[PDB]
């Protein structure tokens, strides 16, 4: 099979920057195609036959190449360009796709807004307590959440999830969920999530007293 | 306009089979090819094979011969793929995509059909409020949400107020819990002043368990 290696695997670009990603094939091909896929959506044909744009694809995109080496360029990146881009060859059977280049958009640093949610009484009834900390609209993606219960640092009992980059403001959001038994939850008073981030000069703590 | 409507998410036991469909509309079915593509772990794309609807002939990636069987029903302009002898490695999202006889690539793709292969049974989610409070308020903005807990398999979709509320919504990717079940949350930021007057309902769809849940989320 023709193997298609895409580079870089991940790219981060400021709006207005020219960037180029590459698809290198294990043997010669022609008329490479490219697809854009945003998180949670189906791929869309983006460039085909090496350099032709699909309907509705902005003119800042272009494609070129020859031999075993093909490229996709964005002449001036926009926030809406964040996506994974895949190349695809149809020179030999079977058709194969590249490994993808993921494009992230840079923006100015933004510290998270932090919110906390106690478990609902309804969930408690059933024997489990989920406490949720929300970090909203921050950049860059890296952040740190610590849970403290009556000032005791928690480990092993939380899980985090992070959204993909927002196509409009280029920020991320993150949720951290602390899971406890009812019986354990009703043992303690103060529940706190402590958040740090590149853009915070000291930790932000949101907390509540059960009751 | 060209539309490719695929069938919904599936759960199947190892060893079983599943037939998925792609209903094509807005164009002449037999003038184009129909391709099928597997996407694993939301990343790698593999071409399974194609069928030329005019005569039902098909061509396969040898890796998928005998795993996949392609057919069409020209009456209803529908393409089908049967996946046989399912194993965990077959858990993925499967796309149909229109191709041409003129080197146009895949110009339109279907919505995708998630298939999960597991011996575990389906389970619909419990939905709990993430209620707005003074501890989820900041400078006239309040956050609220719903916690969608303990369902299987993926996926769940969430909307707010039947799709009329979209600005400021964040629905998080699910996490797999130690129990083998998924959970996610969906949150939205809204003006604090609206809390007394505006109704907020999260609408949670879990097709694999044939369940939909609406949950009204209120202060306190």
């Amino acid at each position: 099979d023709i193997e298609l290696t895409q580079s870089p695997a991940i790219m981060s670009a400021s709006p207005g920057e020219k960037v180029t990603m590459t698809c290198s094939a294990s043997s010669s091909v022609s008329y490479m195609h490219w697809y854009q896929q945003k998180s949670g959506t189906s791929p869309k044909r983006w460039i085909y036959d090496t350099s032709k744009l699909a309907s509705g694809v902005p003119g800042r995109f272009s494609g070129s190449g020859s031999g075993n080496s093909y490229s996709l360029t964005i002449s001036s990146v926009e926030a809406e360009d964040d996506a994974t881009y895949y190349c695809q060859q149809w020179s030999k059977h079977p058709l194969t796709f590249g490994s993808g280049t993921k494009v992230e958009i840079k923006r100015t640093v933004a510290a998270p807004s932090v919110f906390i949610f106690p478990p609902s009484d309804e969930q408690l009834k059933s024997g489990t307590a989920s406490v949720v900390c929300l970090l909203n609209n921050f950049y860059p993606r890296e952040a740190k959440v610590q849970w403290k219960v009556d000032n005791a640092l928690q480990s092993g009992n939380s899980q985090e999830s992070v959204t993909e980059q927002d196509s409009k403001d280029s920020t991320y959001s993150l949720s951290s969920t602390l899971t406890l038994s009812k019986a354990d939850y009703e043992k303690h008073k103060v529940y706190a999530c402590e958040v740090t981030h590149q853009g915070l000069s000291s930790p932000v703590t949101k907390s509540f007293n059960r009751g | 306009q060209v539309q490719l409507q695929q069938s919904g998410p599936e759960l199947e036991k190892p060893g079983a089979s599943v037939k998925i469909s792609c209903k094509a509309s807005g164009y002449s079915f037999t003038g184009y090819t129909m391709n099928w593509v597997k996407q694993s772990h939301g990343k790698s794309l593999e071409w399974i094979g194609l069928i030329t609807p005019y005569n039902g002939a098909s061509s396969y990636n040898q890796k998928f011969r005998g795993k996949a069987t392609l057919t069409v029903d020209k009456s209803s302009s529908t393409a089908y793929m049967d996946l046989l002898s399912l194993t965990s490695e077959d858990s993925a999202v499967y796309f149909c995509a229109r191709g041409g006889y003129d080197g146009r690539g895949f110009d339109y793709w279907g919505s995708g059909t998630p298939v999960t292969v597991s011996s575990a049974s389906t389970k619909g989610p419990s939905v709990f409020p993430l209620a707005p409070s003074s501890k989820s308020t900041s400078g006239g903005t309040a956050a609220l949400g719903c916690l969608v807990k303990d369902y299987f398999p993926e996926p769940v979709t969430v909307s707010w107020n039947s799709g009329a509320l979209t600005s400021g919504v964040h629905t998080f990717p699910a996490v797999l819990q130690s129990s083998g079940l998924y959970s996610l949350s969906s949150v939205v930021t809204v003006p604090s002043s609206s809390l007394g007057t505006q109704t907020y309902i999260c609408n949670v769809n879990h097709k694999p368990s044939n369940t939909k849940v609406d949950k009204k989320v209120e202060p306190k």
